RNA sequence: UCGAUGUCGGCUCGUCGCAUCCUGGGGCUGAAGAAGGUCCCAAGGGUUGGGCUGUUCGCCCAUUAAAGCGGCACGCGAGCUGGGUUCAGAACGUCGUGAGACAGUUCGGUCUCUAUCCGCCACGGGCGCAGGAGGCUUGAGGGGGGCUCUUCCUAGUACGAGAGGACCGGAAGGGACGCACCUCUGGUUUCCCAGCUGUCCCUCCAGGGGCAUAAGCUGGGUAGCCAUGUGCGGAAGGGAUAACCGCUGAAAGCAUCUAAGCGGGAAGCCCGCCCCAAGAUGAGGCCUCCCACGGCGUCAAGCCGGUAAGGACCCGGGAAGACCACCCGGUGGAUGGGCCGGGGGUGUAAGCGCCGCGAGGCGUUGAGCCGACCGGUCCCAAUCGUCCGAGGUCUUGACC
RNA sequence: CGAAUGCCGGCAUGAGUAACGAUAAAGAGGGUGAGAAUCCCUCUCGCCGUAAGCCCAAGGGUUCCUACGCAAUGGUCGUCA
């Protein structure tokens, strides 16, 4: 499936030597699903059922060792991620909604003699007379909460299996717990 | 924290009593005095002109602030106050002996003189 | 204080389109439980009173 | 607020009087949550519980009424003392989906 | 300690500390304790470890 | 343009551009170092708080690497501002017999709710992508994001009189900024808890009650949301170049980086990172699954059951949210509420009980009452029902 | 006679978006009706109360009761006025 993934447990931090916060993530081995290859003609994804028992309720390294356990017979535990390395992780936003020029985007609004005056929030302007009409610029009230989000240099420290679980450096997993998070490790600078 | 005119006080006999921030030293952008930092500002009021005198132009380093600073010890510290020390550019306090207590900070960011004089440190 | 009030008549045509997107859809309804008649999916009626319980009248 | 309560009030009351009533979808559902937990204390039975439920519905007749009256009938279950059931009609002008709810019996 | 005195207590395998001029202190706990203390007289305090 | 285009400065939002302030790359010096100065190349990002002034501008304060010029009706009033000059007052000074008067000044002086279109931002409604299907990607193309200061070894070594102070090369810290996020920290927390006076009902007491905003008041307070706070990022590295520097060598049998031939070299361009994305009509890939129902004149590509392949409606629920669409549940259930166990919050209840005439105090009690947070169990309520939804177009060829 | 921001009168616009005339609130039960959130009784509750009090007059002027009844007025209803 080229990569490694699971979900949002929760964040807290404690210990170490000074003291560092982190977040725990959920994931035994969410099974095999074909195996990326533009071979002989187009080959991209197959599904020789070997699935859940629900799932018809809806009916070269990384991916390669993925050939390893995929062939194994579906699933493939997670934690290749070991003793502090760096995945990276995507998390779907957190449906914040449709909002004001404000948090949609940092912008000073209604200074004071009028910050108040039954007057507040509403970006200030749009576009010079003569240049003409409207950019595709200045965002607008540009909704947030469903964006597909994520970041870099994701240092993960440790893990354990009392269930397949990970403890990663600095949460920011984006979304809230009980949510979908994926992690790779790519183009590491702090390699 | 503590920029613009916030006032804070002495704790060294440098001769002050109190000062109003100006600049939060460091380099552009920047807006905060916090233990260890160094502020540029001056005399709101000083004693009978010990050696400083009211409305006098000065620089000094951050020593005690109820903004509560977090220590890399996930542990926490704050003061009933806001005050510090005056210096000779070469980060040296001028006030011969200290006052209120300070935080390991100073050593950290370079302020022994102070560090030792301190009646106390935490 | 009418800063902006339409500038053009509105086009018979289009106007109507605007209206267009708008579609009526009779309530899904299902036949009774046993008071045999057609009913508002899920509910007793001046036909019924049942469901599994005799709450209603006539 | 003052209102949320208000309601929960008159309603909880008349309700106990009747064992069932007509309000609207939500109206019912939460009248449920609470008239319900009231019920639960009714169970609890005693100086204290009595005190609370009255603390809100205010009045003996019913207070005890519920309390000694039906509390029994139910003393056994695990909540659910209420059963809200969607109605088949809507109040006019309005178009609102009223409902009927009761104490499960 | 005792929160200094603050017979009460509050926040983690950390707790946290507040203080005062004259190299002298306010070791710290819980809000109640807080305001009262920062505001007036120790021995008149009551709740916690002294009016105990 | 006078059936009218609202003239300053500010505001907020900005967007070019280069003559580039700061940045990097250069060649040059009357350049050793170092730092300066001369100009060429490059706009990446970046380009601070006050102060007084309706001001722009400007002078000054303290920073900084920087504190850039100029365009867009000196951008922005269907977005504020409205200080001002530039409505009658009125005032002086000042002209004028006067009357009024002055780009001299001075005090005050009603900037208007409902966006049609194009346009921009967002969210779905079609229809298509010619079996009918649910789930997986590829991305041409597009968007974000690109700075910086200091500290240190290399060195106090190259240079050096000396005070100084390197390329080259590598550690760390921080600034401002962006993405995201609650643990920690802090703000919240309209009813969760707790103290309160004044009042009317409560049956007298106590023990409550509304009102005292739309919580009366105060002291606190999860969960979510959210900084002042947590993680993070702006990079490596590769490909073509700017300036600029070389080699190889004509035409000038002697030189020349040079038209042809090859390389050296930029915070730049292309790629790389991350974010969309075939409605990119060139509708893409892949897998999984469903098979040719009907009877009507035909190139019957038109009308009927269908296949739960599947999905949909209704219902039940979500940090999913204006609607909508999106996602997970639909009693072979845990989905919602209830209950329950837990935390977490208030701070020891209602009663009797004991010490003091009273006030209360201490006890029974860390009690009592508990909103979302974690997770049980079918107490209650997601019953039962309905719709629509395929069949595999025409021709060439390659194979069995 | 397009054609005089024309006069007269119809008739479409935005548009099924804008508004319901004080954020002093409602809710339940039964009653009557062809049909009632919008009428009647009734029990929860909220708001006045120096008024949202009753009174004298000014002005209006049958608006009042009682049985009937609702086409329009009543900015929704409406068997209520």
């Amino acid at each position: 499936v080229q990569g490694f993934a699971g979900y949002k447990a929760g964040m807290t931090p404690r210990e170490g030597m000074e003291t560092v916060p982190v977040t725990v993530i959920e994931t035994p081995p969410m099974r095999a699903v074909a195996l990326r290859a533009y071979e002989q003609r187009p080959l991209t994804e197959v599904w020789t059922d070997e699935f859940h028992s629900e799932l018809d309720r809806t009916l070269s390294d990384r991916l390669d060792h993925a050939l390893d356990i995929v062939e194994d017979g579906g699933e493939h535990a997670m934690n290749i991620f070991r003793a502090g390395e760096y995945a990276d992780v995507a998390g779907v936003t957190k449906g914040k909604g449709t909002q004001g020029p404000v948090k949609r985007w940092g912008v000073q609004k209604r200074k004071g003699k009028h910050a108040r005056q039954g007057w507040r929030r509403r970006i200030g302007n749009l576009g010079p007379w003569n240049p003409s009409r409207v950019r595709s610029t200045v965002p607008q009230q540009g909704q947030t909460g469903y964006h597909q989000r994520t970041e870099l240099n994701k240092r993960l420290i440790d893990i354990g299996e009392g269930g397949p679980y990970t403890l990663v450096k600095g949460s920011v997993p984006g979304p809230d717990k009980r949510l979908v998070p994926f992690f790779r490790a790519v183009r590491p600078n702090d390699q | 924290m503590i920029q613009q005119e916030s006032r804070l006080k002495v704790a060294d006999n440098s001769g002050a009593r109190e000062v109003l921030v100006i600049k939060v030293l460091g380099g552009s952008g920047r807006r905060y005095a916090n233990i260890g930092d160094v502020v540029v500002a001056t005399v709101k009021d000083a004693t009978p002109g010990g050696v400083v005198k009211k409305g006098q132009v000065v620089k000094a380093v951050v020593v005690r602030t109820k903004r509560g600073v977090r220590r890399p010890d996930g542990s926490y510290i704050r003061f009933d106050e806001n005050a510090c020390v005056i210096i000779r550019d070469d980060k040296s306090p001028r006030g011969t002996r200290i006052f209120g207590p300070v935080a390991r900070e100073l050593r950290d960011k370079d302020f022994m003189k102070i560090i030792s004089l301190a009646p106390e440190v935490i | 204080a009418k800063h902006p009030v339409p500038k053009k008549k509105t086009s018979k045509s289009k106007r109507d389109m605007r209206r267009s997107h708008h579609a009526l859809t009779a309530p899904n309804l299902t036949e009774c439980p046993q008071c045999h008649g057609k009913k508002l999916s899920h509910h007793i009626c001046p036909n019924c009173g049942y469901y599994d319980g005799r709450q209603v009248l006539a | 607020s003052s209102h949320r309560l208000a309601l929960y009030r008159n309603q909880a009351k008349s309700l106990l009087t009747h064992g069932r009533i007509t309000t609207t979808v939500p109206k019912a559902k939460e009248l449920r949550g609470f008239v319900d937990h009231l019920i639960h204390l009714a169970k609890r039975g005693d100086l204290h519980a009595r005190r609370l439920v009255l603390r809100d519905l205010q009045d003996v007749k019913l207070v005890r009424k519920l309390f000694d009256e039906i509390a029994p009938r139910y003393r056994d279950r695990q909540g659910g003392y209420t059963r809200v059931l969607k109605l088949a009609e809507r109040r006019r002008g309005d178009g609102a989906p009223l409902a009927l709810v009761e104490l499960v019996e | 300690r005792e929160c200094d005195y603050c017979g009460t207590d509050i926040e983690p395998g950390t707790g946290t500390m507040f203080v005062h001029k004259d190299g002298a202190t306010t070791h710290f706990c819980s809000s109640k304790c807080e305001n009262n203390a920062d505001l007036r007289e120790a021995r008149n305090l009551e709740w916690t470890d002294t009016a105990r």
